[PDB]
RNA sequence: UUAGGCGGCCACAGCGGUGGGGUUGCCUCCCGUACCCAUCCCGAACACGGAAGAUAAGCCCACCAGCGUUCCAGGGAGUACUGGAGUGCGCGAGCCUCUGGGAAAUCCGGUUCGCCGCCACC
RNA sequence: GAGUGCAAGAGCAAAAGAUGACUUGACAGUGUUCUUCCCAACGAGGAACGCUGACGCGAAAGCGUGGUCUAGCGAACCAAU
RNA sequence: CCUGUCAAACUCCAAACUUACAGACGCUGUUUGACGCGGGGAUUCCGGUGCGCGGGGU
């Protein structure tokens, strides 16, 4: 910008979407990164590997293609998160992938956060990932219990669109159940 | 002391004052001369004094010559005639002297000189077509007080 | 294809230069070798430029010399059409000479000593203190300029 | 267009730059929430040598907590012109400052893919006077 | 020299041109070389760890196994063979 | 790639500016604090929950060279400097010829307002 | 352009700086390599990089073999421990 | 804005050139055994000059 001496940050640093100091510590394990990413209405889970001209995504999972299996609820919450992870973790398994390290990107390691949820799900998909069982949300909050109890304080439906009134964390079970299943077209 | 002791440009460039101290003041009174408010573009004739050999000129000579030159212009063109001469080189090179024999012989700072590569313009005066033979004379006296031989070369001016 | 002729001695000659000259099969003043024109070969003659005389000789001239100064890889045997014939891939001196200039083979590939040990220039040379452009004898030459030397040292 | 461009108060800070306390009290009651110790940097001949040490306090108000402060705050002041920031902000007064900006400031305050607000979307002194003035009082 | 430390006279070689200033990319710091591969030695001014003695900048050794994460690269100093412990961050593949 | 995620090279990508773009799609801003989590004070941020509204930001798309940068043409310049050679010149400082290399500033005109890999996606 | 204990040169910006909290890896053992001493033999000393053991922190990859890098050091004999 | 100069301990630039490794040609080695390894014996550690580049010094 200013002159010839001026130092322009690396592009993805300008954009502020990649933390390189953390990316380096990540790459060190040598294992594939389990990219945990969120969106206002969605949550993505990628299993990335290093490559000659950039990274290679061997398996992914987006909260949107979650309904492709029966989901009929929102796609930016905990049950959604865990599930997206399990899905990606499954496809991951299918790809030959076995172990991975959690890349939560620019997100915060807040206990019980959706990422750890994404992580919990992938781990359950049979993937080995250095984790910490008690930094994860308790099984119930993953189900989506905190949400159903919030609509309990109904008066006005927590959900605009039509999908129950008090909500269904069972749907969560039904879906996990569906994936754990051997058949299911991945 | 003799210019023989400092006229050659064989030593390294010694100017970094952040390391040199006790450097004597430049005897050069002033570089800008004549009517320093008017411009060199305002003059038809432009004559420069060119040093024909690459050398070093101690500030004592720059002043000595620059003096006897402008001093003349003043005499022939009044103290405010319509001319303006300029000394474009400055004494940046610091000079030392080892004034104990050759033991700890690095010298002590004694002066400053200006390195002029042969072919450069030590002086450049600007005047009107009539004073030209005066500005030339101011230079014939100036080149008599510096180590090298010079050329009095007319720049803009074929009104001869 | 150029003809190299060392015209200056080894004393005081830079070593990396002398070694190059030796790599070009020349070990004595007045010795001549036939070098091809390659990036690599030009790189070397450039480095030797100041202690040698070189250029491309005429078929005719090359023949006079090959005849007069060529030798086997060992022995006195005079190289002549018959020799050339009974030993080389050619029918006569000319047949060889043509191959050298056309850079199809080398004095070596034909059991010939890489060097043509010439005789001092008859009538003397143009001096070893100046190049050709200054009237000296060092450096690159005309196909005619080289011939005068080669033939003077015939 | 208008909707996602009309001003809004993001924060109203109220602090007291003392110089060496019992002030946190009033700021608490006056605003409606807890204050914040204010430390300083660099040693000062005015017996203010201690670097890290309480020297004041402040309170950052947001939403209702902030308006419900201005509704009584603003009155006690005779807003002027030279009193406005270039970003369309302004301070007056015990100090009280008002931070103003349009509906998309989060873009420059978040963590992920943050970005500074384009000038053509920044607020202006004029545009500031408007919104505020248009709320129970007068300008200059 | 006035002193004889490892960084003596390394003002030039162990410094970055202004635009190369700042944290270097992670890709080349994780590079995986194979034994036998010819590599170029050049300390990265921005990378603190994994360096080798400056004298060897410019060398082109041969990866011959590694130690921990760093690599063990064989080179020849003048006429003496030496083994240099260096991380990828300061290495480039020849060709 | 009708707006996505991870990157490689790390300004050719920076700085500045203009135009265009989104009813159950995307990214957002946005709405909102029961919960996980959160502020040395603020649900601002962080975290969680969600769609009433919006395309004004950001972002994606098209484009502008004024500044910065990359490369190229011509001019500067085969100049400056320089590896090799000289019973060439010069009181000397230094210069010169032959041989092999060869800038920099500046000016003028082009270029450049990123390119590329992987994955996902009416 | 700040700062990073001290020369000078160098390194660093979601940090190597600042603030906060927690912590004692300034740990024990044993090596590889470079340096000391370019090339090219030579001790003490130094550094880089490993392993073993035990620990600190972190969600985790990971980081910690003192201070961002290059100065701050000492044989035998004897003593004490 | 305009205008006048500099840097051994300045650098947005920047050679020639020196240098690591590899290939190619050359040259060389495989009865003249190169490259290298092990061992025995030294001498030597007052140098000087020209040229180029230097630092000090009239
Ligand atoms: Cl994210
Ligand atoms: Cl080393
Ligand atoms: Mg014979
Ligand atoms: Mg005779
Ligand atoms: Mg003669
Ligand atoms: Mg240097
Ligand atoms: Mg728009
Ligand atoms: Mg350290
Ligand atoms: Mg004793
Ligand atoms: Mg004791
Ligand atoms: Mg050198
Ligand atoms: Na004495
Ligand atoms: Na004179
Ligand atoms: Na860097
Ligand atoms: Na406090
Ligand atoms: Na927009
Ligand atoms: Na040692």
């Amino acid at each position: 910008a200013t002159g010839p001496r001026y130092k322009v940050p690396m592009r993805r640093r300008r954009e502020a979407r990649t933390d390189y100091h953390q990316r380096l510590r990540l790459l060190k394990s040598g294992k594939p990164r389990l990219v945990a990413r969120k969106s206002n209405k969605h949550v993505r889970a990628q299993l990335v590997t290093l490559g000659p001209n950039g990274d290679d995504t061997l398996a992914s999972a987006h909260s949107s293609d979650l309904a492709e299996y029966g989901w009929e609820a929102p796609t930016g919450n905990m049950p959604s998160a865990y599930l997206t992870g399990l899905l990606a973790g499954l496809r991951a398994q299918e790809a030959g992938v076995e172990e991975a390290v959690l890349d939560i990107g620019l997100n915060s390691p807040t206990p019980g956060s959706k990422v750890f949820a994404i992580q919990e799900g992938a781990i359950d998909a049979g993937l080995d990932i250095p984790h910490n069982d008690d930094v994860l949300a308790d099984w119930q909050r993953t189900r989506g219990a905190h949400i159903a109890e919030y609509d309990e304080q109904l008066e006005e439906p927590l959900y605009s669109g039509d999908f129950d009134a008090a909500d269904l964390p069972e749907h969560f079970d039904e879906l996990r159940e569906t994936l754990l299943d051997g058949d299911i077209e991945l | 002391k003799p210019a023989s002791m400092y006229r050659d440009i064989d030593k390294p460039a010694y100017t970094r004052r952040e390391y040199i101290t006790g450097i004597p003041g430049s005897k050069i009174a002033q570089h800008k001369m004549g009517r320093k408010q008017k411009d060199a573009d305002d003059y038809p004739v432009q004559i420069s004094l060119i040093v024909e050999e690459t050398v070093q000129l101690r500030h004592g000579s720059l002043e000595a010559s620059r003096l006897s030159a402008n001093r003349h212009l003043i005499k022939e063109l009044g103290e405010e005639g319509d001319y303006k001469m300029t000394l474009r080189k400055f004494p940046h090179q610091v000079l030392r002297e080892n004034k104990d024999g050759m033991r700890a012989a690095f010298g002590k700072i004694v002066g400053t000189a200006a390195r002029v590569q042969a072919g450069e313009q030590l002086f450049t005066a600007y005047c009107n077509v009539e004073d030209a033979e005066h500005v030339k004379e101011a230079f014939r006296r100036a080149y008599n007080k510096i180590t090298p031989s010079c050329r009095i070369k007319v720049e803009r001016g074929e009104e001869l | 294809m150029h003809a190299l002729v060392q015209l200056r001695g080894e004393v005081n000659m830079h070593t990396d230069i002398q070694d190059t000259l030796e790599m070009l099969n020349i070990h004595h003043v007045n010795h001549c070798t036939l070098v091809p024109e390659t990036d690599a070969y030009r790189g070397m003659v450039a480095k030797v430029n100041d202690f040698v005389a070189f250029g491309e000789p005429s078929q005719e001239t090359l023949e006079t010399v090959l005849a007069t100064r060529a030798e086997p890889l060992e022995g006195d045997a005079d190289v002549d059409d018959e020799w050339v014939a009974e030993h080389t891939d050619y029918d006569d001196i000319s047949g060889l000479a043509f191959a050298l200039l056309s850079e199809e083979t080398t004095l070596r590939e034909q059991g010939l000593s890489p060097t043509l040990r010439l005789h001092p220039p008859r009538g003397g040379h143009d001096g070893v203190k100046h190049p050709v452009k200054e009237g000296g004898q060092l450096g690159k030459h005309d196909t005619e300029g080289i011939d005068d030397l080669l033939e003077a040292m015939r | 267009f208008h909707e996602m461009r009309e001003p809004r108060i993001e924060k109203v800070v109220v602090h007291m730059g003392i110089g060496h306390a019992n002030a946190e009290d009033i700021l608490g009651e006056i605003t409606g929430q807890m204050p914040v110790r204010t430390k300083a940097k660099r040693t000062v001949g005015e017996f203010d040598i201690r670097e890290g040490d309480p020297i004041g306090a402040k309170v950052t108000l947001r939403d209702e907590m902030a308006e419900e402060f201005l509704q009584t705050a603003l009155p006690l002041a005779e807003l002027a012109t030279s009193q406005f920031d270039d970003t369309g902000n302004f301070s007056f007064g015990l100090d009280v400052t008002v931070n103003l900006v349009r509906p998309g400031y989060r873009v420059a305050k978040r963590d992920k893919a943050s970005r500074s607000i384009p000038t053509k979307h920044r607020l202006n002194p004029a545009d500031a006077v408007a919104f505020i003035e248009s709320t129970y009082d007068v300008e200059v | 020299p006035s002193s004889n430390g490892p960084l003596e006279g390394t003002r030039g070689k162990l410094k970055n041109k202004p635009r190369d200033r700042g944290t270097s990319p992670p890709q080349r710091a994780v590079e995986e070389f194979d034994d036998g591969e010819k590599v170029h030695l050049k300390i990265d001014p921005s990378v603190p760890n994994g360096r080798f003695h400056p004298r060897f900048d410019g060398q082109t050794g041969t990866v011959e196994g590694k130690q921990g994460d760093a690599y063990k690269v064989d080179i020849v100093d003048g006429g003496k063979e030496k083994t240099i412990i260096v991380t990828a961050a300061h290495l480039r593949r020849q060709e």
